[PDB]
This record gives C-alpha cells, structure tokens and sequence, in this order.
C-alpha cells in the first residue's frame, strides 16, 4: 500500500554511540511513495538530511573525540527506527 | 435505460454504448451529431471517477468544472493532471 | 461583510481563460478590463456574441453619440486613436 507525507526517523551510530536522532522536516517529507517505487525516484539524485531542529535551522555538530575518529578510517552508520505516513479514504462528498 | 450504478448523472447504457453532454443532460450518441462539433463518449459505468482525477465522469464531460482546464481533458478517459516542473538560470 | 477565506487567485485564472483583455491608456491614468469572449468550437457555449466596438463600449462604459463612443469627451473611435495588438490578436486580426 503506498504512504502519504513520508516522515522517517533515523539514528546516526559512529561506533556504539548513538549521535543523534532526527525526524524529517518539511524538506525532507516524500508525497508520495508507491509500493515498489522511491523517493526520489530512480534516475534522480538522493535527498540531504542535514538538519536537526523542527525548523531546519540548525545542522548537525559532532565531537571533536568524534571527529578524530571519523578522519582516521571510521565509517558512520544509518539505522531507521520508525516511519509515520498517512493513507487515503473517501469523504461524504468523493474527494 | 434508466439504471444508474456508479450514481453519477449518466445511465449504464449511454456509458456502455456512447453518449454526448448536451443542455446540461447526457443523451445517447448518434453519428449525425459529429457535425455539429459534438464529441462521442464512453465512460465506466461501475466508478464515478474513471480516470482517477478529482471530477467525475459528468463534471468532465459537461465541461462543469474549472474552466481553465484545457478542453482536451473533458472526456472521462483522460485525466485532468498538471507536470509542474522546475528549470534552474 | 465576510472578506476572510476570500481568495482572488481561485479566479484569477478562471477569468484569464475565457476573456479579452483591454487597456485604454488615456492621459495620467490607466484602465484595464477583461471582456468575456465566445468559442465558436463548443456548440454548448451560450455566451452571447460580441464585436470589439461592443467590447470597447462596455468595458470602458462609453455612451454613442452619432455612432461613434466616447469615453468621457474623448473620443475613442478607431480612426481617432492608435491601436496596438501583438502578434496573435494581428494575425487574427488581418484575415477577418
Ligand atoms: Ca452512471
Ligand atoms: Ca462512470
């Protein structure tokens, strides 16, 4: 069944700490997603989670102990946790 | 003849066979009314919406709806939907 | 008097759609109108015929004097003003 209004939240994960956890924003909410499709589609280019506030004014720091780690061959991971769409019914009218 | 499933304006025969929006009321199409610059449509007659889009089979073959919606898009098989897209200069 | 929920952009392209536009430049003002036109395609459009010296008497709300409108004491007639169409409304135009 497809989801309307896409909202994920996921977990960034450096080596056992986790750094932060983020819903999506007006930015990054899909319309739409069909069962076997994606957002973005195939064929476009993937969307940029770098926000972390409620309003999308504020980017994502890390440590400097976190950082050093980062720069010297450790790998981030992305874990997601849940997912809140919508679905679509019809009203009294036929909308 | 008179029976209406899909409860929208337009009996199941005049879907089924073909049927021409006139005075606001749909009748059964005949060939002489081609050149009089009327259209010959089919429709189905088990949904109110047979392309999917917001209208109905009556709005878009009556032509009732917005009236800036290009008037290729008043037969019930193809659908009122805009391509919006975004260039960059 | 309710003027809350009242959008002018629902109809703003439902009236560019199916209308003429008109625009008298007098001396230090200005008037824009939009005169609804007639497809001659749909057999089930019933809005009534017009010419554009029709369109011109109405838009503006000219009154004849001897056949020929005038705005205020202006006069408004075709061999008394300049017209200026663009590219379209000329070639539409030159072949009537
Ligand atoms: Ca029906
Ligand atoms: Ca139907």
């Amino acid at each position: 069944a497809p989801m309307y209004k896409v909202t994920p939240t996921t977990n960034l994960v450096l080596d056992g700490d986790t750094l932060s956890t983020i819903k999506a924003q007006e930015n990054q909410i899909g319309n739409n997603l069909s069962p076997g499709d994606t957002y973005p589609k195939k064929g476009l280019s993937p969307l940029a989670l770098n926000t972390m506030d409620q309003f999308s004014s504020r980017l994502i720091p890390i440590n400097y102990d976190q950082l050093k780690k980062l720069d010297a061959g450790k790998q981030i991971k992305l874990e997601t946790t849940q997912v809140s769409g919508n679905f679509g019914t019809k009203n009294s009218s036929g909308q | 003849e008179d029976l209406d499933t899909d409860n929208d304006n337009i009996p199941d025969s005049y879907e089924r066979n073909g049927y021409t929006i006139k005075d606001l009321i749909a009748v059964k199409w005949e060939d002489s009314f081609a050149e009089q610059g009327y259209k010959k449509y089919v429709s189905n007659y088990l949904e109110s919406n047979t392309a999917g889009d917001p209208y109905t089979d009556y709005e878009k073959a009556s032509g009732s709806f917005d009236k800036a919606i290009k008037t290729e898009a008043r037969d019930p098989l193809v659908a009122a939907y805009p391509i919006v897209g975004v260039g960059m200069e | 008097i309710v003027t809350e929920g009242n959008s002018w952009s629902d109809y703003i392209s439902q009236i560019d759609s199916i209308s003429a536009s008109i625009i008298l430049d007098t001396e230090n003002e200005s008037y824009e109108r939009r005169v609804t036109a007639k497809n001659l395609q749909d057999p089930e459009d019933k809005t009534p015929e017009l010419t554009i010296g029709e369109a011109i008497e109405k838009a503006f709300g000219a009154t004849k004097k001897d056949g020929l409108l005038y705005f205020n004491d202006i006069p408004i007639d075709e061999s008394c003003v300049e017209l200026i169409f663009d590219d379209n409304t000329a070639n539409k135009i030159k072949d009537s």
